[PDB]
């Protein structure tokens, strides 16, 4: 049945987007805005010019340091190629070639799109970026939703690109290995197009820790790229890719459907300003000040009461709303990072962060935290994964299918994007680092860059269905 | 109906190679078996006993309405629902009047209804058991079964390439011919089992009569596929096979880089 | 104007490996058989055969039993040859002590071997080459020493560099160094185990300690040296071995993540990093995933593997990871010219032992054969050596050139091609007891399409056409003979010929970064390491020093490896010889036996 | 730009169905029969009510011979369970239970068609099959369509299911873990829902060879039970499935893509009657009589001329039109196994024919076969790998994403669905044994089974804007 109650929808700078706002119009199942997001992600590539152009040039195939070598100074070497140096050494070049790529961006680009599109009125995109050393690519809903997979864009670029190169230079057969190797990289010896030029923002089909993981398998470092570091749009993009891998799993379901709403809703959209309150109300202070402000808040709104006082006086709390307790404490545990993190502007502590806040609520009120153990049980392994020997890595490499994170039902990540997005530089693999590109590329697409307005005008939109 | 060329035929070893593949060639029956000694041969089946199943017959299995299927007549042997069985034959590398692949195409051009597989030691044949005894009738009385060069073997087949016994036989780790007063005999099966009586082959081949009818090309008697002065040489100076690979090559490499580029060529 | 054929008379030596296998002239189409007493002939069968009956008393089970073989006749109704490695009467160098087995003299033949010696499961050489690819764990130190200098406050020198080596060697086998009460491993179990470091920036590695030094100054010739240092430039790799005994508990995928535990902890010992600072985190990353080079990549469902399987090997990882290309004898081999022959020939022992044996066998199918005799043809009694000289002899006189000067057009490819499937032909042709000694049509078949691609690689110094060659073979062999190989051999070669310039989405790919994944490649014996040393040698012959990852290259340019990457070929003998002491034994930790 | 010559495309009974259709409008890119194809498979599960009711009541859950034992005769096994035998032995059931789930099967797809429903009218589709042990369930787009993958069906069927039938009984807590192993069977421990009760015709998302390969890893006995063993029908799904895979994979573009589209039309629909026409012609004869057959309609329809005639006679041809010389022997090539196979009514020999088919025509034109290499490289892997000691099976096993038979661009396993439907139960590993229910439950599906008409139908829709 319709999820029908009413909620408001706020901004990140605390004021209203749109009210009375079914729950239902803004779960992925419904929100026209969240389901292009997803199929932008499905139908989005970059082609990188440059990096293809360098590697035909210089040999530098691929990743790992590869190099194809060419010798143009074979009688130089202090070598004899011929028995009793009967011929002087004779340099070839058999493994390189130069191709004005970057140059011919446009004519490449034009070229590109006829390969793609499959019938005129289709939307397929091609556009020049980065003074033609970047194409960004959409291709047709029609081309994508041929057969069932998310790597269509991916897939037919590469082929495209590499058929229409070896045309447009009119390249003898040598130049096919080559020529497919600058846009492949290492595929099909590897699966993924490894060191290649064609990236998506998806990782490989490949790589899902289970069945409906894909949305989950994009790192926090990409999230805060794309929106530019501004924090709530990043919370927005990750809860909302979050949310959306959740009904993929199977999650959003029958008597769970409500409490993977109330998630996506109070965590992600600020729903009724829960977040942006408890961030006003309790940042200058300590993640303890935000664990009054939730259990203030809850309160206020009727969602928790005194269940019974213990002889001590201490007093046991009791959910009058389950789900959306949970949910409060979501909202709560994102608007912790943001003052506890944004505090020291360095992202270390989210993990710190993640599992105290939910350790407090309980010591606080005798009800269960969010995820009823898996906030305090991620707060544990990040910790552990970003402070030991073991494995993990900086915060923002994380994401919904890493095995260190992956467990919480989507309310971990979007603190990782929120702490990501206000630290002031103290990683080595931040997201200059790892997602540079992407941020630069795929951050220009609105939707991507801003979802918080986005998913708010299109479920206002809808909003008189339920 | 188009007439078939088959194969590229500029020489004795290409036209006997040809003759083989051709189904309108009638091959010469050189010698007689009677039917008890050629089902011990086989010995999947021996004289009388009835012949096995794998499934009910083709009558009786309820095939589905299929207008294609309509279009092809069962074999007998598919009719009566008979096991498949194997056959398995060896031909040395020395001068035999058939070898491995052009056992894949006669059999493809002559029986209806095969499996066939072409290794560099034996070759397969798989069929219905009564087609596959028709078959054999072929395989071991006609002028493509020289009972020294040419031998049945289920197993431990090696000796295709091994040097001839001093009979000029070839080698047979198991022992099922042997040469007595001047013939080839089977004193086992096939399968290497005992026989009431060894199967009597007649006469091998004298060593010209085998070059004569051989389909291989060997370098020591003269007749190499390529010759010293063939290769890089045009097409017009060398041998009607190396011209057909030649094309063969360049057609797959040019037609797999972009399909048009062979259009014409 | 062709040399007496090696596999009659080899060069320095003049041993007739051919002859030898029968006591009888190998050009006599003529031979006994059923005389030989069955497995009696074979000193390895008959001793197994002894051994197999104290086995049985003493487990309760039948084992070995060489009179179940079929219908009566026991294996060995013909000859079981023995077998000459190769080319040893034609080295010179490499007469070191290794960590396997005191210095080869060098030029010394080993001859007489029998099949079961050269078996992968009975020849700890073959065995230890694999394990010293996949314990092998290589990273680049630059973003581990940038976090340290920013992140944690604390400057980076030779003297700290030194000691981090000092303190990973003491840890990446045995030991502990910042914790009270922790278990540690027999320094015995793990004597194979170690870290080093390799820079383009002599000044740096001059300051280093040099036990801790891959000295690529010393290890290569100059101008080897300076194309590996040009690319490494003002950088520094490390180069660590787990334990062989470690690898042989689990698989090559530890390697990375134990190096990313065991380095982690020698930056926080030897930086004085307090416990559970994050700065930890970027340590193990960097080693896992953010700088990190593999020999393997990982594998899809049906094979899965982490990093580091032999599956995963790219071939030009095959490729550089020997070190034939800095011996002598392919510096000079050539009456004083480089002997990318020698490169090739060599490069596809392990190549063809380690993807068919090692993994084809050893991970996708097996058992107690290791499809021995089908490979043990590629690196014995000269008839491949005098195929692939002899394509490289025929060019030098007809294009009146070098090697890797040859113009690399189809039409040169096709003519060598079809000169060295002439050779090999008239040779398997001429001679009954070569012909019966490989036996196998796809030993045969093989055998002149390697040595095709082995003259056009080296003549042309062009990758991918000398493997065009290999493929254009299928009908040279095809219509002459009548029979190529087993069943299923011909499943690449048939498509090659379409796929080797192709760019379509699984067909295209440089022989370079091909491997056992490749679909066309992911099945089948006889033809990997042939690519392998074809793409080796084609880069030696144009005048490089490495063929696909300078890194890898450098990074096997070791003296401390278990087995002897320059001269496989002897390594493999050696082991035929029971006289290579692997690593990874527990012997330390067993009862005496 | 638009595949505009003009084909007819043909019934198996070798009469028209449509006349004048431009290539382009049977392409998966454009045709709507062929897209709904890849959307129900995507879309389609089956819950096997009577194999969850008998796991959890016999306690044989999951596969491999797994039992959880209950033990109701504790007190006569002979032992003691108390120190001295003080107390008696009591049994006990604690891995098992009950439930009436074929009996209500009504109402169980009642309760599952609502946890799956987005809107009212949706399509989402719920049927009672087998007097209640099988519901068939087509999820709506909808639903399908939220994320990015093809998994959604099976995943939120299975939570759905498990959810229901955990309320409808009203179950206690230890229920849960049972009831879930009874739809999942052994997931998270495993990828797959290892020896559960929710079927889907693709494989789990982590098994593909690479990119695009998910309508590829569909056996050839799933494709003839589904079809009925009606051999093109059988023919035209597998081919169908393959081009879409084709598509998925990239390699339906460029300079690339006629040829591709060729394969499909050609070998799979039956274009132009060159199927049924060489079948009828060679039917009554040998392999050889079906090369003589594809050589003269080759030669009939100017696709091939005599090039040169050697000194011998020879005649070496070349192709007018290579696209179509190639699509003209894949055409022939499952026309060969027909007459060959058929005769037999066994299908062991596809492989042989697939090689030598292949073979023989190239020996007889001097061109090359069926994608240059890959007709005879499949010949050779796939008649090993079904043959020999190292892998593989027999022919019903073999599918696009199987090692041993991908690498032919979508023109071998259309072969090995010709031969099984033609065998006669010569097999162990037939469609009955693997493939049973999926017949009997996705072959209800008229599209599935009987594709080659609605295909046509949907080009003759659309035949006018090309
Ligand atoms: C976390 C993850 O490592 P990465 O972060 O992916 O490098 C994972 N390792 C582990 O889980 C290590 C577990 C053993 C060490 C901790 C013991 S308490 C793995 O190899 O996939
Ligand atoms: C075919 C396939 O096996 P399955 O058919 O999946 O059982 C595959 N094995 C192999 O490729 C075996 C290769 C080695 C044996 C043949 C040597 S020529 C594998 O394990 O995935
Ligand atoms: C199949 C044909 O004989 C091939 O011809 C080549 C020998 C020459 O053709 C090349 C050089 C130009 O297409
Ligand atoms: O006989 S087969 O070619 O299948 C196997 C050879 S090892
Ligand atoms: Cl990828
Ligand atoms: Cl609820
Ligand atoms: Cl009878
Ligand atoms: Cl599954
Ligand atoms: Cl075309
Ligand atoms: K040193
Ligand atoms: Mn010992």
């Amino acid at each position: 049945a319709y999820l029908t109650e009413k909620i408001d929808l706020y901004g990140d700078n605390g004021k209203v987007l749109e009210s009375d706002i079914p729950l239902e119009a803004v779960t992925p199942v419904q929100n026209p805005a969240v389901r292009e997001l997803a199929s932008i992600f499905k139908r989005s590539v970059a082609v990188n010019l440059g990096g293809a152009q360098k590697a035909l040039s210089t040999g530098h195939y691929a990743n790992e340091y590869i190099h194809f070598p060419d010798i143009p100074n074979k009688d130089k070497l202090g070598i004899k190629s011929s028995p009793g140096g009967k011929y002087p050494p004779k340099s070839v070049k058999v493994r390189t070639m130069d191709l004005p790529l970057v140059d011919d961006a446009d004519d490449i680009a034009a070229r590109l799109k006829e390969r793609l599109q499959v019938n005129p009125d289709d939307g397929t995109e091609v556009r020049v970026m980065k003074k033609g050393n970047v194409l960004y690519v959409k291709i047709s809903e029609q081309l994508a939703n041929t057969g069932v997979e998310y790597t269509t864009a991916l897939t037919t670029t590469a082929q495209a690109m590499t058929d229409l190169v070896m045309e447009k230079y009119d390249l003898d057969f040598h130049a096919s290995p080559l020529v497919h190797c600058a846009f492949y990289g290492r595929y099909p010896q590897t699966y993924e197009f490894m060191g290649g030029n064609v990236i998506s923002l998806l990782a490989a089909s490949c790589a899902n820790e289970g069945p409906g993981f894909a949305m989950r398998n994009i790192m926090a470092n990409h999230i805060v790229a794309a929106t530019r570091k501004r924090t709530l749009e990043a919370v927005a993009l990750s809860s909302t890719l979050e949310a959306i891998g959740h009904v993929e799993m199977g999650d959003a379901i029958g008597r769970w459907r409500r409490w993977q709403a109330l998630v996506h809703a109070c965590q992600g959209l600020n729903a009724n300003n829960v977040v942006y309150d408890l961030v006003k109300e309790a940042g200058h202070g300590c993640t303890g000040d935000v664990v009054a402000a939730t259990v203030g808040r809850a309160l206020e709104d009727g969602i928790i009461s005194v269940k019974k006082t213990l002889p001590s006086g201490y007093k046991f709390y009791t959910a009058n709303d389950p789900s959306m307790w949970n949910a409060y404490v979501c909202a709560g545990l994102v608007a912790a990072v943001i003052v506890n993190q944004g505090a020291a502007r360095a992202a270390q502590g989210v993990s710190s962060t993640l599992l105290y806040f939910n350790d407090l609520i309980e010591h606080e009120t005798g009800l269960p935290h969010a995820g009823y153990g898996d906030g305090m049980g991620n707060g544990v392994s990040f910790s552990f994964f970003s402070h030991a020997i073991y494995g993990g890595g900086s915060p923002g490499i994380f994401s919904g299918n890493h095995i260190v994170t992956r467990h919480s039902k989507g309310f971990a990540i979007p603190v990782i994007a929120a702490a990501v997005s206000l630290d002031s530089g103290t990683a080595v693999y931040g997201p200059e680092a790892t997602s540079g590109l992407v941020g630069d590329i795929f951050g220009e697409v609105d939707l991507i860059r801003r979802p918080m307005e986005a998913i708010a005008s299109a479920a206002a939109e809808i909003k008189d269905k339920f | 109906v188009y007439q078939r060329q088959f194969l590229p035929a500029d020489d004795r070893v290409t036209k006997n190679r040809k003759k083989v593949v051709d189904p309108s060639v009638k091959l010469e029956k050189i010698r007689t078996l009677s039917d008890k000694d050629f089902l011990t041969l086989i010995g999947h089946r021996h004289l009388g006993e009835a012949y096995r199943s794998v499934n009910p017959p083709l009558a009786e299995i309820g095939e589905p309405e299929d207008p294609i299927r309509e279009l092809v007549p069962p074999t007998e042997g598919a009719k009566a629902g008979d096991r498949v069985c194997t056959i398995i034959m060896t031909d040395s590398v020395y001068n035999p009047p058939i070898a491995h692949y052009t056992r894949a195409w006669m059999y493809h051009n002559r029986f209806r209804g095969i499996d066939n597989g072409v290794y560099s030691g034996r070759v397969t044949l798989e069929m219905r058991e009564r087609d596959l005894e028709e078959a054999c009738r072929t395989l071991f009385e006609t002028e493509i079964c020289d009972a020294s060069r040419d031998q049945v073997r289920q197993y431990t087949c090696t000796g295709h390439s091994c040097r001839l016994d001093p009979d000029g036989m070839m080698f047979d780790p198991i022992e099922r011919c042997i040469m007595s007063g001047g013939n080839v005999v089977y004193q086992k099966d096939s399968f290497g089992n005992p026989v009431d009586t060894p199967i009597n082959m007649g006469k091998p081949l004298s060593e010209e009569e085998l070059i004569e009818r051989t389909v291989v090309y060997r370098t020591d008697r003269g007749e190499p596929m390529t010759r010293e002065g063939d290769p890089g040489a045009p097409d017009e100076e060398v041998r009607e096979a190396l011209q057909w690979s030649r094309r063969i090559q360049w057609l797959r490499m040019l037609g797999n880089m972009v399909p048009d580029k062979i259009k014409g060529m | 104007k062709y040399p007496k054929q090696l596999f009659l008379e080899s060069k320095n030596s003049k041993m007739n490996s051919i002859e030898m296998k029968y006591g009888q002239d190998p050009a006599i189409n003529r031979a006994e058989f059923h005389v030989y007493g069955g497995v009696r002939q074979s000193k390895r069968k008959s001793e197994a055969w002894e051994a197999a009956k104290r086995i049985t008393k003493e487990r309760g089970i039948p084992n070995y039993n060489p009179d179940l073989h079929l219908k009566g006749a026991q294996m060995g109704q013909k000859v079981l040859q023995t077998y000459r490695i190769t080319g040893l009467d034609r080295e010179w160098a490499g007469g070191e002590d290794t960590p396997a087995h005191k210095g080869w003299k060098p030029g010394t033949d080993i001859a007489g071997l029998e099949m079961d010696d050269l078996n992968y499961e009975n020849n700890p050489a073959m065995q230890q080459c694999y394990d010293d690819m996949r314990r092998t764990a290589i990273n680049g130190l630059s973003i581990a020493h940038e976090t340290i200098e920013r992140r944690f406050g604390k400057e980076v020198t030779p003297e700290t560099i030194n000691l981090y080596f000092e303190m990973l060697n003491h840890n990446i086998g045995a030991g502990a160094i910042m914790m009270e009460h922790t278990a540690e491993t027999n320094p015995e179990l793990v004597k194979d185990s170690y870290a080093k470091c390799f820079t383009g920036n002599d000044e740096l590695a001059d300051a280093l300690d040099q036990r801790f030094l891959i000295d690529i100054n010393k290890m290569f010739p100059k101008y080897q040296a300076d194309q590996i240092k040009a690319e490494v430039g003002d950088r520094i790799f490390q180069v660590a071995r787990i334990p062989t005994m470690a690898v042989r508990t689990s698989d090559g995928g530890l390697s990375r993540a134990w190096v990313g535990q065991q380095a982690s902890l020698a930056f926080l010992c030897a930086y004085d990093i307090p416990a559970g600072d994050a700065v930890t985190s970027d340590f193990v990353f960097t080693i896992k995933h953010g700088d990190v080079v593999f020999m393997g990549t990982q594998l899809p469902y049906r094979r899965a593997q982490r990093n580091n399987s032999a599956g995963g090997i790219a071939l030009g990882y095959y490729s550089d990871c020997n070190q034939t290309s800095r011996t002598p004898e392919a510096l000079e081999g050539l009456d004083g010219g480089i002997d990318p022959v020698k490169v090739i020939v060599e490069a596809l022992t392990p190549g063809c032992v380690i993807t068919d044996q090692g993994w084809l066998h050893n991970y996708l199918a097996g058992g107690s054969s290791g499809w021995s005799n089908y490979i043990i043809s590629v690196y014995t009694d000269e008839v491949l050596e005098d195929y692939g000289y002899h394509g490289a002899i025929y060019a030098m006189d007809k294009w009146k050139c070098g090697v890797g000067e040859v113009p690399n057009t189809y039409e040169n490819m096709m003519t060598i091609a079809e000169e060295v499937s002439r050779w090999s032909q008239k040779n398997y042709d001429e001679y009954p007891g070569l012909m019966e000694a490989h036996f196998g049509g796809s030993q045969r078949y093989s055998i002149q399409a390697a040595a095709s691609g082995a003259a056009v690689g080296a003549m042309t110094g062009d990758p991918d056409l000398g493997n065009a060659a290999w493929h254009y073979n299928t009908p040279l062999c095809k219509e002459h003979y009548l029979r190529l190989g087993f069943y299923g051999h011909d499943l690449q070669d048939q498509q090659n010929m379409g796929h080797t310039y192709s760019y379509r989405s699984d067909q295209g790919i440089p022989y370079e970064l091909k491997g056992p994944n490749y679909p066309d490649f992911a099945m089948n014996v006889g033809h990997m390491g042939g690519y392998i040393g074809i793409i080796a040698g084609a880069a030696h012959a144009r005048g490089a020093a490495y063929s696909t990852n300078p890194i890898i290259k450098a990074a096997f340019a070791d003296p401390n490896l278990q087995f002897d990457f320059r001269y496989p070929r002897r390594e493999f003998g050696i082991g035929g010889l029971r006289q290579f002491m692997p690593a990874g034994e527990r012997d330390a930790v067993i009862p005496p036996h």
